[PDB]
């Protein structure tokens, strides 16, 4: 499947998490940030590669990142 | 002379003149006399004549095809060829950049610089267009000041 | 007989029969163009099918009115076949 | 858990729904709410009527069945939306509200999976990374 | 004139339209009454 | 109630917002913190659905639009006939149409150009025309230079009517939603008062002016010396003297004796044995019968007096078995969305122009238009490019419409709905048909090319071996070829010789003659069914998969025109409805391109010639077309290479313009295929490294440099492909038909 | 009222239509060896290979490259030959690779049910192109397509 990954330039906007076709990223308690959330990525074995999640960043570069890895029919998505 | 013939001296240029002297007499000769097609068809023959002399004077150089060759090395009998007209050339283009870097940081400094980029202040315009005549003591003088070149350290750049 | 899953359709031949005959009955209104002859669609049909067959393995030949009154009449049968259908099963 | 006798959005039928691979290896399901019976869109194609109660509808990919739920709470006003996974064997799993809460809100319970302690600036190289088992973080 | 008149005027595309048709009269002036200049004349 | 209502002043006139681009959009009024700003300024324009949710505004917006159209339209009709007024040879080929060429434009003697004002003739040089305005005004009965300067006054004149009209309909009297949703009104007065006036109106011109001065310019007379149009309307003797049933009046006409006007008014059919057109007696009766039925046609509407018809009464009544609630709904659909009109009109239009094209050139309507080879075979490409882009415009609506104004609540088990709910059924049999048509079609070209080079001759698809006729279309040419007297029995001749018949032969040149069709013309017709077949294909699965599919179940909120949804799912590269107008585009374009070229070979190899003393006719190739169009190289050889000469060795004539365009046109073909065969990434790097040359010198814009979007890239590469595409065939065909013609 | 689910699953990719669930269309395909009830993979091949390989012996026969020579018939029979093989072979691979050793009794969808079918299909296509290969030598109708 497709490996995301978080990093602690994340703010917790929770736009990443909203812009998800798929259940992929879910916001977890912080403290690293203002709003005390961050991403996170529990389900990636659903991830499809879209990026919506990248598109809906506001960090100079990428707090999110999916990096595109094995296929498979949940990956490609596959109706049949 | 330096490899090919002057072309004032050349039956191949010669010859080219009278191919299309012959060209525009033959297109006249179905127009009655003092019909403005005859007038037209006069008026390119007289032109060609007048560019072919010419041609002949200036010093061009020309081959075995008959046409005028250009010695664009640096000899100075060859300069109205292309140094001088480059000369020309590079004046205007510094004109031109030059005053477009002077409007550039004009509007950079006004309150909303993209809005006098798209929606231009003609007067501040055509005042930086005046300017550009005197474009390569003020390129360095620019340069020399140091408000030319910026820093490595000030312009960003991508990581390795 | 079911046209779909579990629909049902009467398949009556007699909607054929009556627009068979809606359509060719019209049909014998005659006509002296060269095409028809002198006679009417359904009649032009009929001897024509006759004449082709007494020479029977020759095709019509392109140009014979065999094709242009073939086409034309059974264009019109399916016409008021498909509309004798929609007012047997629709307006029935 | 999920009840499979909840009645469906009485659709017309599609040729964009599931096919044999929903059989042989995962078919995904939606239950919701309706205050009333409103036209909704298909994520295959077309419209439907939702029901008046409880609605269950059968997919062949979770974010059809996500989109489905999107429309939902967006269009309509509904948010009770619960999706499932079945497979062959007729193991039926929860996904989408996991913790009974969406997953845009922060809620008590959640281990990060993914997260690094460090920005994107930080990663390693993969000359650093070569012949050796280190990951790139 | 209106000032906003004269903006629109001021605009980046009419701007450069006529700066263009005027560079193009030039330099067809400049060809209709010193034609066939192959060379700097020296 | 079908009423007037309008708002007054509704927008003050004042150029407050002409100095704030983007005001029309919220996102645009901001300002350019990038190029794409002024990108999407232009992209986004004309776009008034997405300006604001007011279907009243968008409205108004368009109907003003309509009037400046109108207004630029009347100000081109304007300038062609003051050019054929002032700039043109007129007069010379009124004298002599067979002789001398006709010209309307003349260029300036600057650089050399001069060379482009050739030796059209009448003791006139200039730029010779392929519009067929000189037949068209001859057809009207124009005769002088003053005439056309009036044409041109009335021009100019409803030019600026209908840009008054724009400006008082927007800022000064602009008329409500109620009023614009008059679909039956709008309707009765189109069909009877517009078309069915238009057409009556011009039947009178025809029996008063176009009539008797064509019947003496054929018998021979001069043009100087012919009567005034006024003076024939005036003198009922004059005119009886050429159309002797004027003596009775109208009387005929009010007690039904029609046959009186016999005379003027006759099925006759064929072309005029002088001009090679089109009878224009023919024309004035064909004018004058559609003016009958558009008027009856035009009262079939309910609009105050209930009598007529209600288009929603008759939508929902028409529904069957196999379709559900059937056509309900479409009538809000349509006094709803713009969009759905415009993908209806834009079809119909389209298909209309490709009509016209082949109606124009079997049956030639204006007088010594069928001689005139540039002139036919420019107006008919002319006309098939501009139904193709039509069509593909009209996919385009079609799919912007699904996207933005589509409701499944108001769709329910409609035929909308029906459709997209089995969309997979008609997109993969048209797979299918389309894979079938292209092999059945292109591999027998293969097959023959193979065949050929191989040395079995014999093996081949041709009229001398295995024969495939086209026995369908040979027998409508031979119905066609005898229905005069036995299918039309009060026709003198054929609707069109290319049916069959004798040739029409004006000043020694053919001017129509039997179009024979054999295995190459099946292959070819096969070709076409491909082509057109792989469009619709394409369109089609755009337009039914815009708003969902299996691959993005929710495509109509990414839009209508996006550019993906990521590189995940395997890769989400063009999946829009924009992204399949864009491949349908490309692929109207080959189509259109083959129907040319299928038009150009034949008609030159097999109809346009010169016909000898001995009555045989010579053409322009001879015959290449039955035994060369079955290969490819056949094609390659005898029409590209062979008729690529006339172009490539036009320098130093009045068609080096033409060989100029065809080089131009190249350039601009392979300059496209930088934004085909590419993406925004490696732009956007290179611009950053531009834009650190530029930091170095402590300048660069404020408005920041950015490559350009995925959709704009796509957008310049199609434009640019199709100029450069058409303007090679421009060129060719332009260049080849005048030097042979 | 004619199109309705398919199954009454509003939700499986199919619709009910008269050209995929008629009387007609179910009678017809049940009727079909492929469906027959009763077949051995074994028969279901036979079948079909007979109906195949006898349309196959036509095209070769009327179109191939010796087909304006005395050798056009037999040319077609050993060219339809030369496919049945060549589909024989497909099929076995398709086989072996798709159906794996487990054994549902011969349903067609198994193993040995697929090599019975693929031995049957191989047998009744050269029985088949062989009958066709003796009518049209012995019957001139067929030679000359009825000219
Ligand atoms: C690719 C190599 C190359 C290069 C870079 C040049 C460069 C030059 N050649 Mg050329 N040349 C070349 C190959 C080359 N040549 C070859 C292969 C040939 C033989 C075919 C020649 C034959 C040739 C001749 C015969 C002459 C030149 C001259 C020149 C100079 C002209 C400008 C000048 O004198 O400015 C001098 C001006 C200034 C320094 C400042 C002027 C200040 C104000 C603005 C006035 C220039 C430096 C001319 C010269 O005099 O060179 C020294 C000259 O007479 N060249
Ligand atoms: C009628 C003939 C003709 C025409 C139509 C053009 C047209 C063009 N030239 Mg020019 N050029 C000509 C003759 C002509 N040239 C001749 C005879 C010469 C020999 C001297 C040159 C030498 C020349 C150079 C060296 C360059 C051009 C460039 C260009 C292009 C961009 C110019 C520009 O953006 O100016 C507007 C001005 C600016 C944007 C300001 C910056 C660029 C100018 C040229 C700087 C001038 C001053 C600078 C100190 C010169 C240093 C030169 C040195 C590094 C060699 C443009 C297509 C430029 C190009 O192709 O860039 C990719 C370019 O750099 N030309
Ligand atoms: C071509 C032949 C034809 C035509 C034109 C019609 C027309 C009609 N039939 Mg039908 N009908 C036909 C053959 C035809 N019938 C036959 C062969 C049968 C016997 C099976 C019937 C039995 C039948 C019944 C039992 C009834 C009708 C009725 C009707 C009406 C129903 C609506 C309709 O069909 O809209 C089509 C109408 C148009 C104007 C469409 C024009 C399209 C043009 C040609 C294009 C209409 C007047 C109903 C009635 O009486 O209504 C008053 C009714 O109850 N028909
Ligand atoms: C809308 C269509 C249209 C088009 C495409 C053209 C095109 C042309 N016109 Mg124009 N013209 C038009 C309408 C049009 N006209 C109308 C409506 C009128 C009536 C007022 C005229 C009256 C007119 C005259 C009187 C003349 C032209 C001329 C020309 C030619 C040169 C124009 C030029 O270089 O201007 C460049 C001007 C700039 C300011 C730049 C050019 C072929 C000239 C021509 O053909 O001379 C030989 C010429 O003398 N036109
Ligand atoms: C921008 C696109 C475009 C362009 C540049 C041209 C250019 C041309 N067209 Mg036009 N044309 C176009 C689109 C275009 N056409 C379209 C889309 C259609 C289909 C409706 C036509 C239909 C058409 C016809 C039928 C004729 C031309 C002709 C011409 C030529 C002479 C111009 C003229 O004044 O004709 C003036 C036009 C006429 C005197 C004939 C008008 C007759 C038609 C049937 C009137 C229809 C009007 C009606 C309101 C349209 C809506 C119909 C709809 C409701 C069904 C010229 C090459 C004429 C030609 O080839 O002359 C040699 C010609 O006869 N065109
Ligand atoms: C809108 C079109 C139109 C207009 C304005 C006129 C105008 C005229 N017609 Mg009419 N006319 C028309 C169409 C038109 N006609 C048509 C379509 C026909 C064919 C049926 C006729 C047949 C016709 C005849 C036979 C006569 C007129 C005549 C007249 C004049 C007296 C009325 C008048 C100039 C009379 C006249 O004086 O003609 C010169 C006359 O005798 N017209
Ligand atoms: C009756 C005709 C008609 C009308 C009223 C409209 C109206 C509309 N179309 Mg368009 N459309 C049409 C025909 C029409 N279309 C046709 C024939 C096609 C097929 C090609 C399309 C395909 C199409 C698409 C695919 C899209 C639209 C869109 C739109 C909307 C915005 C367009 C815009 O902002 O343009 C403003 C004007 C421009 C951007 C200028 C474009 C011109 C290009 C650059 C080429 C011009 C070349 C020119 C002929 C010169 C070449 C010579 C060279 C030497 C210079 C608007 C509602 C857009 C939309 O609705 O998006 C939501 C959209 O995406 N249309
Ligand atoms: C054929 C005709 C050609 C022959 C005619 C010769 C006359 C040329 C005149 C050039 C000129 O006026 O330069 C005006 C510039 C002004 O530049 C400006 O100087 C400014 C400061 S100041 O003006 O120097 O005080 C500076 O800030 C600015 O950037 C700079 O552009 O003067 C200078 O800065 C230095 C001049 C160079 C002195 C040596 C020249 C010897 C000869
Ligand atoms: C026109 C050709 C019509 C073909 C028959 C079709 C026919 O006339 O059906 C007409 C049939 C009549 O429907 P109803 O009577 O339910 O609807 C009457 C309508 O007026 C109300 O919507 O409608 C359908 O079943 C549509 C099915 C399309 C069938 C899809 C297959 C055909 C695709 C096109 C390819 C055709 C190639 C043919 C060669
Ligand atoms: C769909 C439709 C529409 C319009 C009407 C139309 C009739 C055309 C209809 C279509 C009809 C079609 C497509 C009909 C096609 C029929 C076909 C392909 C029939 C094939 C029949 C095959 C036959 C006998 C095979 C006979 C084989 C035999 C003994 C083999 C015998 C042998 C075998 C098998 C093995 C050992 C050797 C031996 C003993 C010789
Ligand atoms: C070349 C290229 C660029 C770079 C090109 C750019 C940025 C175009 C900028 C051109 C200037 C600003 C236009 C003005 C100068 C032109 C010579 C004038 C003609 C254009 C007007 C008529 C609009 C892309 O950005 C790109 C993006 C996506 C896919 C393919 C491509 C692509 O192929
Ligand atoms: S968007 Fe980027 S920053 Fe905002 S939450 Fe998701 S990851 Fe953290």
């Amino acid at each position: 499947s497709h490996a995301v990954k978080v990093y602690d330039t994340c703010i917790g906007c929770t736009q990443c998490v909203r812009a998800c076709p798929c259940d992929v990223l879910e916001m977890v308690s912080w403290d690293g940030c203002k709003a005390g959330q961050i991403a996170s990525a529990p389900r990636t074995e659903d991830c499809i590669g879209c990026k919506r999640c990248e598109t809906a960043c506001p960090t100079d570069f990428l707090s999110v990142r999916v990096y595109l890895g094995g296929e498979t029919t949940r990956s490609m998505g596959l109706a049949y | 002379v330096a490899g090919l013939t002057p072309c004032k001296d050349s039956k191949d240029f010669q010859r080219r003149l009278d191919g299309s002297v012959k060209k525009l007499k033959t297109r006249l000769a179905k127009y009655e006399k003092g019909t403005p097609p005859a007038l037209a068809l006069e008026k390119q023959i007289e032109r060609t004549q007048a560019r072919f002399e010419r041609y002949g004077k200036a010093g061009l150089l020309c081959g075995t095809d008959g046409l005028p060759h250009l010695i664009t090395d640096g000899r100075w009998s060859h300069s109205g060829e292309f140094v001088i007209p480059g000369l020309f050339f590079l004046y205007i283009a510094g004109w031109i950049g030059w005053v477009g870097r002077s409007y550039v940081l004009f509007a950079r400094e006004s309150d909303k610089p993209t809005e006098k980029e798209i929606i231009l202040d003609v007067p501040a315009a055509l005042s930086f267009v005046s300017t550009g005549f005197i474009w390569p003591v003020s390129a360095f003088k620019e340069f020399t000041s140091g408000n030319l070149i910026a820093d490595e350290s000030e312009i960003t750049v991508s990581p390795r | 007989f079911e046209i779909s899953d579990g629909v049902e359709f009467d398949l009556n031949p007699l909607v054929l029969a009556i627009s068979f005959l809606g359509w060719s009955l019209p049909g014998l209104l005659p006509s002296n163009i060269p095409l028809y002859g002198g006679k009417g669609l359904t009649t032009a049909l009929f001897a024509e099918i006759g004449e082709h067959l007494q020479t029977f393995p020759a095709p019509p030949p392109i140009g014979d009115p065999f094709w242009v009154i073939l086409f034309i009449w059974h264009s019109g049968l399916f016409a008021t076949m498909i509309f004798g259908t929609i007012g047997y099963n629709g307006y029935g | 858990t999920l009840n499979l006798q909840i009645p469906s959005p009485t659709f017309e039928g599609s040729t964009g729904g599931w096919l044999r691979a929903a059989e042989v290896e995962e078919k995904y399901a939606i239950t919701w709410t309706s205050g009333k019976e409103q036209v909704f869109e298909m994520p295959t194609g077309g419209a439907a009527i939702m029901r008046k109660g409880e609605n269950l509808l059968y997919l062949a990919r979770k974010e059809q069945c996500l989109a489905l739920g999107t429309q939902l709470k967006t269009g309509f006003k509904i948010t009770d939306y619960k999706i499932y996974r079945i497979f062959p064997s007729g193991e039926v799993q929860y996904l989408h509200p996991k913790d009974g809460v969406f997953p845009e809100k922060v809620n008590a319970g959640r281990i990060g999976v993914g997260n690094v302690s460090h920005s994107i600036g930080k990663n390693l190289n993969p000359s650093q990374i070569k012949f050796t088992n280190k990951s790139f973080n | 004139m209106d000032s906003n008149f004269l903006k629109y005027l001021s605009t980046a595309p009419v701007l450069l339209t006529v700066w263009l048709s005027f560079t193009a009269g030039l330099v067809i002036e400049a060809n209709r009454f010193f034609p066939d200049m192959l060379y700097f004349p020296m | 109630k079908v009423s007037i209502t309008v708002d007054k002043d509704p927008v003050a006139t004042s150029f407050e917002k002409w100095a704030q681009p983007g005001h029309f959009s919220r996102t645009l009024a901001k300002g350019p913190k990038t190029t794409t700003w002024i990108w999407n300024l232009h992209a986004d324009a004309h776009d008034f659905d997405s300006h604001t949710s007011s279907l009243e505004d968008i409205s108004r917006k368009i109907f003003s639009a309509h009037f400046g159209q109108l207004s630029i339209i009347f100000l081109w009709l304007s300038g062609m006939y003051f050019h054929g007024a002032r700039f043109s040879n007129y007069s010379a080929w009124l004298s002599n149409p067979t002789a001398v060429k006709p010209s309307a434009q003349v260029v300036w003697p600057i650089v050399g150009q001069e060379v482009l004002n050739g030796d059209v003739g009448g003791g006139f040089q200039g730029v010779q025309i392929t519009s067929g305005f000189f037949q068209i005004w001859r057809a009207s009965g124009i005769t002088s230079e003053v005439e056309l300067y009036w044409c041109a006054l009335a021009g100019l004149l409803m030019s600026g009517l209908m840009i008054f009209a724009g400006w008082f309909h927007y800022h000064k009297a602009a008329p409500k939603l109620e009023w614009f949703q008059n679909a039956e009104s709008m309707l009765n007065h189109h069909l009877s008062g517009l078309l069915g006036l238009g057409c009556l109106s011009w039947a009178g011109h025809q029996i008063h002016v176009s009539l008797p001065i064509n019947k003496l310019l054929d018998a021979g007379v001069a043009p100087q010396e012919i009567p005034l149009p006024h003076e024939f309307l005036v003198n009922r003797d004059l005119m009886a003297q050429l159309y002797p049933s004027f003596s009775k009046g109208l009387v005929p006409f009010f007690t039904l004796n029609w046959s009186e006007y016999s005379d003027f008014l006759t099925f006759k059919g064929g072309l005029n044995p002088v001009t090679g057109g089109l009878w224009l007696s023919d024309t004035a009766h064909h004018h004058l019968a559609l003016a009958v039925l558009f008027i009856v046609a035009g009262h079939m509407y309910r609009t105050n007096w209930g009598i007529g018809h209600s288009m929603k009464e008759i939508l929902e009544a028409h529904k069957g078995p196999f379709t559900g609630e059937g056509h309900k709904g479409l009538y809000e659909v349509l006094i709803t969305s713009w969009h759905a009109q415009l993908s209806i009109n834009l079809a119909m239009l389209g298909s209309l122009s490709i009509i016209i094209a082949h109606h124009m050139y079997a049956m030639p309507p204006y007088p010594y238009i069928a001689t005139d080879y540039p002139t036919q075979l420019s107006l008919f490409t002319h006309h098939m490019w501009i139904g193709g882009f039509c069509v593909c415009g009209a996919a385009a609506h079609a799919g912007i419409f699904m996207v933005r104004d589509y409701n499944p609540a108001q769709n329910y088990n409609n035929l909308l709905d029906r459709v997209i709910r089995h969309r997979d059924a008609i997109i993969s049999h048209l797979n299918w048909i389309c894979i079938f048509l292209g092999f059945h079609s292109f591999g027998l070209y293969i097959h023959n090319d193979t065949m050929r080079a191989l040395g079995r001759t014999q093996d081949m698809f041709s009229d001398t071996a295995i024969q495939l006729k086209p026995v369908f279309a040979q027998w409508v040419q031979n119905i066609h070829t005898v229905a005069p007297g036995n299918t039309t029995p009060n026709a003198l001749a054929t609707a069109s010789y290319a049916f069959g018949g004798n040739v029409v032969s004006v000043g020694n040149k053919v001017a129509m003659m039997p179009i024979s069709l054999g295995t190459a013309d099946f292959m070819v017709h096969h070709i076409h069914a491909f082509t057109i077949h792989v469009t619709v294909l394409i369109l089609l699965k755009g337009v039914l998969f815009s708003r969902n599919s299996r691959l993005i179940p929710d495509k109509a909120n990414l839009g209508f025109r996006f550019p993906c949804d990521g590189p995940g799912r395997g890769g989400t590269c063009q999946s829009s409805a924009w992204d399949s107008v864009f491949l349908g585009l490309f692929w109207m374009y080959n189509c259109i391109s083959v129907v040319i070229f299928h038009f150009s070979w034949k008609m030159q190899s097999d109809v346009w010639g010169t016909v000898q003393a001995d009555n045989t006719v010579t053409h322009i190739t001879g015959g290449n077309f039955a035994q060369s169009a079955i290969t490819i190289n056949g094609w390659l050889r005898d029409f590209l290479w062979a008729q690529a000469s006339q172009v490539i060795q036009s320098y130093g004539s009045s068609l080096s313009a033409y060989g100029l365009i065809f080089l131009g046109a190249h350039f601009i073909w392979a300059f496209s295929l930088m934004f085909l065969f590419s993406g925004r990434g490696y732009w956007q790097e290179l611009i950053e490294s531009v834009v650190w040359a530029h930091n170095k010198l402590n300048f660069a814009p404020a408005i920041q440099p950015r490559a350009l979007s995925i959709t704009q890239g796509r957008a310049v590469g199609l434009a640019h492909y199709l100029l450069g595409g058409i303007g090679t065939t421009w060129a060719f065909f332009l260049a080849r038909i005048i030097s042979v013609g | 009222q004619f199109v309705k689910p398919y199954n009454d699953d509003p939700f499986v990719g199919n619709l009910a239509t008269p050209v995929s669930t008629s009387s007609f269309t179910r009678s017809f395909l049940s009727n079909l060896p492929a469906y027959r009830s009763g077949l051995s993979p074994l028969l279901r091949g036979l079948e079909i290979g007979m109906t195949h390989g006898y349309f196959l012996v036509g095209p070769f026969y009327k179109l191939g490259p010796l087909r304006n020579s005395d050798v056009a018939l037999i040319s077609g029979l050993f060219s339809s030959i030369g496919l049945i093989i060549i589909l024989a072979a497909c099929l076995a691979i398709y086989g072996v690779v798709s159906f794996n050793e487990d054994d549902n009794t011969d349903s067609l969808q198994t193993s040995r049910g697929w090599k019975q079918f693929t031995s049957g299909w191989l047998v009744g296509s050269i029985g088949g192109a062989s009958f066709a290969y003796i009518l049209i030598s012995n019957i001139v109708f067929l030679q000359t397509s009825g000219l």
